[PDB]
């Protein structure tokens, strides 16, 4: 899918990103603009969709943040495993975490004081 | 020295492992109704009068020594304010001298508490504590005080800092659940 074009290296041909999960993120961009990674300088960024690869996690949200910022648009981040398996991890419920969602569930919550009692009395 | 840095050493790790102890293994359930209980409800205290004693023991100590330089620089070492520590030097008065004469421990050889127990090991006491050769207890004097007024203040502050560590261990105001960790 048409990219932004990067110059100064640093970034690819890493034999750790290519053994380590990499993180691939899209932006509708429905006009022609100029914006910069959280890596590198600056950039002009194109009509469509466009995927490119990050090594962190931070990286792959802060982009997020900054890109909501600017304009409103809905953005997608999925994040592949190390093989090839390629899971949807950023929005599972495709609602914006901050706002409500209807999905809800509770993981790891201890219902208990506030000094300590770290003994949870319930997983799930 | 050898000895005296591996004392403090022992010290350090008695207090650490202290501080261990009030955090994996204290439990208020069982301990309460006591004196140790009792102390941490209001051991705040008792970390005042610490805080109070090493800002007090500071003030007079480093302060005596700023105008004892100061002055001695001026070209006035007499009208520094000198110190003489008279209880170290009653230390001197205990060693059996005679020819004192104000009223001392051990100045007279006719007083019922020197006659007790003066008949055998005496003799070689105030005969080796009368000599300017020997460590046996030494002269104490000006520079002598100022350096035990600086370890005072060294310590007490260094016992504080040891103690509070150990306190303030399950939680503060800062961090209430640092027994959480
Ligand atoms: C200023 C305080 C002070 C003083 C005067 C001494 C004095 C002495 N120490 Mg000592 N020591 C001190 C602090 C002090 N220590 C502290 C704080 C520690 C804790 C780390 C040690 C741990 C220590 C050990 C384990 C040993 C000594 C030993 C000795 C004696 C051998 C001389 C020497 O230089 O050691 C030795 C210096 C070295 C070995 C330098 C080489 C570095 C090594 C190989 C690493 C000597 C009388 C030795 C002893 O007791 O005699 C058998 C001994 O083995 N000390
Ligand atoms: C608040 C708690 C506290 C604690 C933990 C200590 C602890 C200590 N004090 Mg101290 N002291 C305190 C309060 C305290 N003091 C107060 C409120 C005063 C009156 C201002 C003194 C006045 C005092 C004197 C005059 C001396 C000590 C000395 C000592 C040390 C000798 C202990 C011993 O039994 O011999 C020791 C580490 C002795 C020392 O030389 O310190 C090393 C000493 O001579 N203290
Ligand atoms: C050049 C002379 C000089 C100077 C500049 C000071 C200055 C000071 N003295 Mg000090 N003092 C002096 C001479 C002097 N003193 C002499 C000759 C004696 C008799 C030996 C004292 C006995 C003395 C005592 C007993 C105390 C001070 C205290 C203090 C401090 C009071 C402020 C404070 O602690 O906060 C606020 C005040 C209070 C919390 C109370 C202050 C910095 C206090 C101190 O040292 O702090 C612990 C205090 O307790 N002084
Ligand atoms: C030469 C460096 C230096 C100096 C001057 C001081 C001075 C002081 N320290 Mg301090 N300290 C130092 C290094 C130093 N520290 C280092 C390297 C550490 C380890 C990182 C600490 C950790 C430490 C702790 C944990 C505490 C202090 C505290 C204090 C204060 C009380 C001690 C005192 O004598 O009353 C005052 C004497 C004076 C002469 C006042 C100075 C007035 C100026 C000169 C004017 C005092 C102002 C104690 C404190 O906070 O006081 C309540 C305290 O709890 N210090
Ligand atoms: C707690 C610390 C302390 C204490 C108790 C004293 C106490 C005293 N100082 Mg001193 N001084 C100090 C700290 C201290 N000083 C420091 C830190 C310095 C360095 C700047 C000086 C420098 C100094 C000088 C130059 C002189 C004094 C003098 C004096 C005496 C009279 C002060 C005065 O102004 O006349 C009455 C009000 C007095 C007993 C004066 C003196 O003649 O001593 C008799 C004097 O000339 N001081
Ligand atoms: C914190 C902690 C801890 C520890 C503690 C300690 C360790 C303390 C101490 C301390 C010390 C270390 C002390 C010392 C001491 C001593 C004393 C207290 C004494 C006394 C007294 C007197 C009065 C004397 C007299 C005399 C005689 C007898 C003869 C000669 C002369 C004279 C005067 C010297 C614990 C674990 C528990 C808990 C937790 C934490």
């Amino acid at each position: 899918m048409p990219s932004p074009s990067f110059l100064g290296s640093t970034g690819g041909w890493l034999r750790c990103a290519e053994t380590e999960e990499k993180y691939a993120m899209t932006w509708s961009s429905d006009q022609q603009h100029i914006f910069e990674m959280p890596t590198g300088g600056a950039a002009v960024m194109n009509s469509g969709d466009n995927l490119l690869y990050l090594a962190r996690k931070e990286q792959a949200l802060a982009l997020a943040t900054q890109l909501r910022t600017q304009f409103k648009i809905q953005d997608y981040k999925i994040y592949r495993i190390f093989p090839s398996g390629e899971v949807q991890y950023l929005h599972p419920k495709d609602g914006v975490l901050p706002y409500q969602v209807n999905k809800g569930r509770e993981q790891v919550g201890r219902v208990k004081s506030t000094i300590g009692k770290n003994v949870n009395p319930a997983q799930v | 020295t050898h000895h005296q840095y591996i004392a403090g050493l022992l010290i350090v790790g008695a207090f650490a492992h202290g501080a261990i102890f009030f955090i994996r293994d204290y439990d208020p359930e069982q301990n309460q109704d006591n004196v140790l209980a009792r102390m941490l409800a209001h051991k705040e205290a008792v970390i005042s009068h610490l805080s109070w004693v090493s800002l007090f023991l500071g003030f007079h100590t480093l302060g005596l020594y700023v105008h004892n330089d100061v002055v001695v620089a001026f070209g006035n070492p007499e009208k520094q304010i000198l110190i003489e520590p008279i209880f170290a030097q009653w230390i001197q008065a205990t060693s059996g001298k005679m020819l004192y004469g104000f009223q001392v421990l051990l100045s007279s050889s006719t007083s019922n508490a020197s006659v007790a127990a003066q008949q055998l090991w005496l003799p070689g006491w105030l005969e080796a504590v009368n000599n300017e050769s020997n460590s046996l207890f030494l002269t104490i004097g000006p520079g002598d005080f100022l350096v035990h007024h600086a370890i005072a203040l060294g310590l007490h502050t260094t016992t504080l800092i040891l103690v509070k560590g150990a306190l303030d261990a399950r939680g503060s105001k800062l961090m209430p659940d640092k027994k959480d960790f």
